[PDB]
């Protein structure tokens, strides 16, 4: 206490002191003992030296395993409450880390970005920035700044008596300087180049399909993917390849891993409010300028607030249907969206179901399945699909069809974030009339033309009849036509 | 108020008891008092509101049987193998209301963010270190903490 | 000159008003596929928002719900932006970043990551020499000391310790202690309600003397710092890097990894204050509504008050152990300082709402001290006889002296207006 440095005077027989593990008793050492977690605590110490048990020089205390004093090279690492081992590795979607000397060494890996428009008003950019503006126009979501290779537009329109009830009515995907325009409406209709088409479409540089009755997925060759949820309300999830980092710009940010500049307008400065930056991406002059107020819809109605609190708190309930996802996706933002949407919109159940489905889709994107989450609420969509369709919580594949059976190739993107909805049951193929039929009822196809059962076709002198969904050919087959020189 | 400090010798802020009833006051007066009753080790009697009040009791070898601390409404009772906080046994380390109680291989330490540190070692020594803001405002076996050994004690 | 165009006689390939732009629509690409009725300016003209039509290059620049003509000047951070043909021309001078810690563990890092952490121990707010531990410069370490403030599990700061070189500063209660061990590389200056510690390495600290700290770090320390204030590399997601040098998603783990003493118990998730203390909630919502009313209406376009309002309500709900007014005043003063930093001199302290006793500093038979919302950046004093102001600190509100012409130099040590020092 006087600022001195006493020297050890004890011994095995002269006032012996015992220490746990391999620690040694010293009269003057720093009380800030280095451990595996904090291996430089002694250097960052403000107290004077004290007497007690200390680790031998060259070793630090093992607080993770309580195995006495261990060398720095033998120190373990802790991640998510689970102790690792020297040399053990873990990986996230964006990084890969390895334990060494009690510290994590991390290497970056290629990582696609995700923008989200949920509830018609809640935006989450590629860099993770979140905001909420209730627009009344068509807005530029994502677009390269220096080119027009692709462009995504969202038609956010006021769909209620008040100015804070916004619906996403359509999504426009423009390709190659507006040479390929696909407009997907909230009613499920798809317009390719102003022509009402039928899914799936394999157009120039884009393929659009319907994995289920609830979702429409559009994948482009430029690294862009769109998931569009149509039941109960239209919500958008855009995924962008890492090759476009720092190049896009719109309502979804510039994809440069920085949240600060995500509110930067085309003028060149970063705005302070979400509404000011949001209003600069209008497409028409007549659209109103949205000013963000500080309303709290849940405070305007007792019953609405009670309903929203009762049914939206399941998102943050650790022991509920969504409890297996709190480690993957933080539910706070989804809980706030659920509360606001349920209290604000007239159809409270629809907005509650939309928020729950958005959280479930985020969890599925992270790789967590929450099947059986519709028990108690949102039961109605499970009992509304056509006669031959049945519901499924997990739809990670593509719908099999009679044309898929005949041709052998199904128009799909193969790999997409798993979705939910009503599909054809297993072993049953979707017929061209929107009906799920068995393999024995799927029609034959020759040269892209439907061949009804009992009919025959003539090809290279061979007669092939369509029986029981199979195109048998008399004479065995027609192996290979040969043309003489 | 800017207060400078350069001297690291701070023996004037430390009062302790050890061995055969040996006491050292904050002012450096070392004496012996073989009392086995309950005595006030140190308390903040210089203000209308008392920040701390530490009492110690001895039992017969001059062993320490009980240490009672009143720290800003927190009552800590330290006995051999037992730590009670507000009448409830606790598991160390224990942090509550700015008071941290932790046991080591050689001592039990109670640190109070108002500026006090108490050490009950395993050689039966009770050492108290006080912040300099409590100078000239204490009383008990540890003196009045004014830098002068005999006067006022 | 705008004419109403209707789609009654809509020839193919004619958008009408669907591709009519304005001074606010910064994207000039025509996206409408079909005709939309509405007002259309003459060919090659865009709307100016007041009914007229002007050329695209003549549209005024838009910034924070305001319009600026060509050649006008705005200030962002430290740079200057000039409007020119709808664009902003800004210099590229790097400057400081501010980490703000206030209230019941409300943190905002250098890179803009906002979070809430309630840790009971001492935590490394910022320090250099994290990776490699050599780098350059001299090692510095700003460490916060915390104490429970409430009964719901919230925790607020009590003392701030700055370890620079071989010197230590302890800002505690309302005083500063130079624990010490060359010359002192510190400059302590009381301006407004703030105590400013300036270092020669490029580190500034504003302390409201109760619970609020604002650490300003020069751009020379980018990527060379760590702690609860992030690592200062313009990325906010990776600011949750534990002491083991791994970015985690749990705020509790990241906060607990930065405690000074490994033996200190780890913090747990606190209860919801307005849920654990409902009987206070209304009062909170009635008191923090100042952040949404006409008092700060001019600032709503420049600083978003959502997180400040949330922190105010949570602190007022959790300030249940004594001192609700201090919690409320700190929460509102955080937003007030945020407004002042961007050049908005908003006055919010009334005799009923966080009063300041300026007249307490008036000597016998004198009246000089007055409340300043943005403060006096360059006020004449003994250490600044020429009346210079270095910027780098903006809007430090509080009581400032207005020395008369007879005695125009303010001596802080004597705390009086004198003719010469
Ligand atoms: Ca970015
Ligand atoms: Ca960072």
């Amino acid at each position: 206490h006087a600022g001195g440095l006493p020297q050890d005077w004890r011994g095995p027989d002269f006032c012996p002191q015992k220490c746990p593990n391999n620690m040694q008793y010293h009269e003057c050492r720093s009380p800030c003992a280095d451990t595996c977690s904090n291996q430089e605590h002694s250097r960052a110490c403000e107290d004077h030296c004290v007497a007690g048990c200390f680790c031998p020089e060259g070793t630090v205390l093992d607080d993770i395993g309580q195995t006495g004093c261990v060398p720095v090279s033998k120190c373990a690492c802790v991640y998510n409450g689970a102790a690792y081992a020297p040399g053990a590795t873990y990986s996230t979607d964006c990084t890969n880390c390895t334990c060494s000397g009690g510290r994590w060494s991390c290497q970056e890996v290629p990582c696609p970005g995700t923008c989200s428009v949920l509830g018609g008003a809640h935006f989450s950019t590629f860099d993770g920035k979140q905001y909420t503006v209730h627009g009344d126009c068509s807005y530029v979501l994502t677009k390269p700044c220096d080119s027009s290779a692709f462009t995504v537009l969202a038609e956010l329109r006021r769909c209620g008596l008040t100015d804070s009830e916004t619906c996403l009515k359509s999504v426009t995907l423009s390709l190659d300087g507006a040479q390929t325009v696909v407009v997907i409406k909230a009613s499920g209709e798809v317009f390719l180049n102003q022509i009402y088409t039928q899914l799936p479409i394999s157009a120039a540089n884009v393929t659009i399909f319907r994995p289920s009755t609830f979702f429409i997925i559009a994948q482009t060759s430029l690294g862009l993917q769109l998931n569009l949820q149509l039941v109960p309300t239209m919500q958008l999830f855009m995924q962008l390849a890492p090759k476009l980092r720092g190049q896009t710009c719109g309502l979804c940010g510039n994809f440069n891993s920085i949240q600060a500049d995500d509110f930067r307008t085309l003028s060149g400065v970063v705005e302070a409010t979400a509404a000011a930056f949001f209003n600069t991406f209008k497409t028409q002059a007549a659209c109103p300028n949205i000013r963000n107020s500080f309303e709290d819809p849940c405070s305007l109605s007792v019953e609405n607030e009670k309903y929203a609190q009762h049914w939206c708190s399941q998102l943050t309930d650790a022991d509920g249907p969504f409890g297996r996802c709190h480690a993957a996706v933080k539910p706070g933002t989804y809980y706030s969206n659920c509360m606001f949407d349920t209290c604000n919109c007239e159809r409270s159940e629809d907005c509650l179901c939309a928020a729950l489905s958005s959280y479930v889709h985020a969890c599925a994107a992270k790789g967590v399945q929450l099947g059986g989450w519709r028990d108690g609420v949102c039961t109605k969509p499970m009992t509304t699909c056509p006669k031959s369709m049945t519901y499924h919580y997990h739809v990670s594949t593509c719908q099999p069809t009679c044309r898929s059976l005949s041709e052998g190739d199904i128009t799909c993107s193969v790999g997409f974030i798993p979705v939910d909805g009503c599909i054809c049951p297993k072993g049953t193929f979707l017929d061209d009339t929107g009906k799920c039929v068995q393999a024995s009822n799927c029609p034959c196809y020759h040269r892209g033309s439907m061949i009804p059962n009992g009919e025959s076709v003539h090809d290279s002198g061979a007669i092939c009849t369509c029986t029981h969904g199979k195109l048998s050919c008399i004479g065995g087959q027609a192996p290979a036509p040969v043309c003489a020189a | 108020p800017v207060v400078r400090a350069s001297n690291p010798a701070h023996n004037g802020r430390v009062c302790s008891t050890w061995g055969s009833f040996h006491y050292k006051t904050f002012d450096g007066d070392v004496f012996r008092f073989p009392g086995l009753c309950n005595y006030v080790f140190s308390e903040h009697c210089g203000a209308a509101y008392e920040d701390f009040n530490i009492q110690l009791r001895r039992s017969q070898a001059p062993t320490l049987s009980r240490v009672l601390m009143k720290v800003d409404g927190v009552v800590i009772q330290l006995t051999k193998g037992s730590v009670l906080v507000n009448g409830h046994p606790v598991l160390l380390p224990f942090s509550q209301s700015g008071v941290l109680i932790q046991q080591s291989s050689s001592y039990t330490k109670v640190e109070a963010r108002l500026g006090l540190v108490l050490m009950w070692n395993h050689d039966d020594s009770l050492l108290l270190e006080l912040d300099t803001k409590y100078a000239n405002k204490t009383c008990g076996l540890c003196g009045d903490f004014n830098g002068m050994p005999v006067v006022s004690e | 000159p705008m004419v109403f165009f209707d789609c009654r006689n809509a020839t193919p390939g004619d958008t009408g008003a669907g591709c009519q732009k304005s001074c606010h629509t910064l994207d000039m690409t025509c996206y409408s596929p079909q005709c939309v009725p509405g007002c259309v300016c003459p060919d090659g003209l865009v709307a100016d928002g007041e009914g007229g039509c002007i050329t695209a290059e003549d549209c005024p620049c838009v910034h924070n719900e305001a319009s600026y003509r060509a050649g006008q000047t705005i200030r962002v951070g430290c740079n200057t932006c000039t409007c020119d043909s709808r664009m902003w021309r800004c210099t590229d001078d790097p400057c400081l970043a501010t980490c703000a810690v206030y209230g019941d563990g409300h943190y905002l890092t250098f890179d803009g990551q906002s979070y809430s952490f309630n840790g009971d121990c001492e935590y490394t707010l910022v320090q250099n020499h994290c990776g490699g531990k050599d780098s350059t410069q001299d090692s510095f370490r700003v460490v916060t000391e915390n104490v429970p403030c409430g009964t719901t599990g919230t925790t607020c700061s009590k003392a701030i310790k700055i370890f620079l070189g071989g010197f230590e500063l302890k800002l505690s209660h309302g005083k500063v202690e130079v624990i010490g061990t060359q010359e002192v590389p510190y400059t302590i200056r009381q301006m407004g309600i703030y105590l400013v510690v300036d270092t020669d390495i490029g580190l500034v600290l504003l302390w409201d003397k109760k619970t609020s700290i604002f650490i300003n770090l020069s751009p020379e320390f980018k990527g060379r710092v760590c702690g609860l204030c992030g690592n200062f590399d313009d990325i906010a997601v990776n600011d949750f890097a534990t002491r083991s040098r791994s970015v985690v998603g749990d705020v509790l783990e990241f906060g607990n990894s930065w405690k000074l003493s490994p033996s200190c118990p780890d913090a747990l998730a606190p209860k919801d204050p307005c849920t654990a203390n409902p009987f206070r909630k209304s009062w909170a919502q009635k008191q923090c509504s100042i952040l949404h009313g006409p008092t700060f209406a001019a600032c709503h376009a420049h600083v978003e008050p959502a997180r400040y309002y949330e922190a105010c309500v949570n602190d007022a709900c959790a300030c249940d152990s004594g001192g609700d007014c201090e919690c409320f005043c700190t929460a509102v003063a955080a937003y007030a300082q945020a407004c002042h930093e961007v050049g908005l001199c908003v006055s919010w302290r009334t005799p009923s709402i966080c009063p300041l006793f300026c007249d307490y500093y008036n000597p016998e038979g004198q009246c000089e001290w007055h409340y300043q919302p943005c403060g006096v950046p360059c006020l004449r004093t003994c250490r600044n006889p020429r009346g210079d102001c270095l910027r780098d600190v903006r809007g430090l509100e509080g009581c400032y002296p207005k020395c008369p012409p007879e005695a125009p130099i303010f001596d802080e040590d004597k705390m009086q207006c004198v003719a010469t020092c």
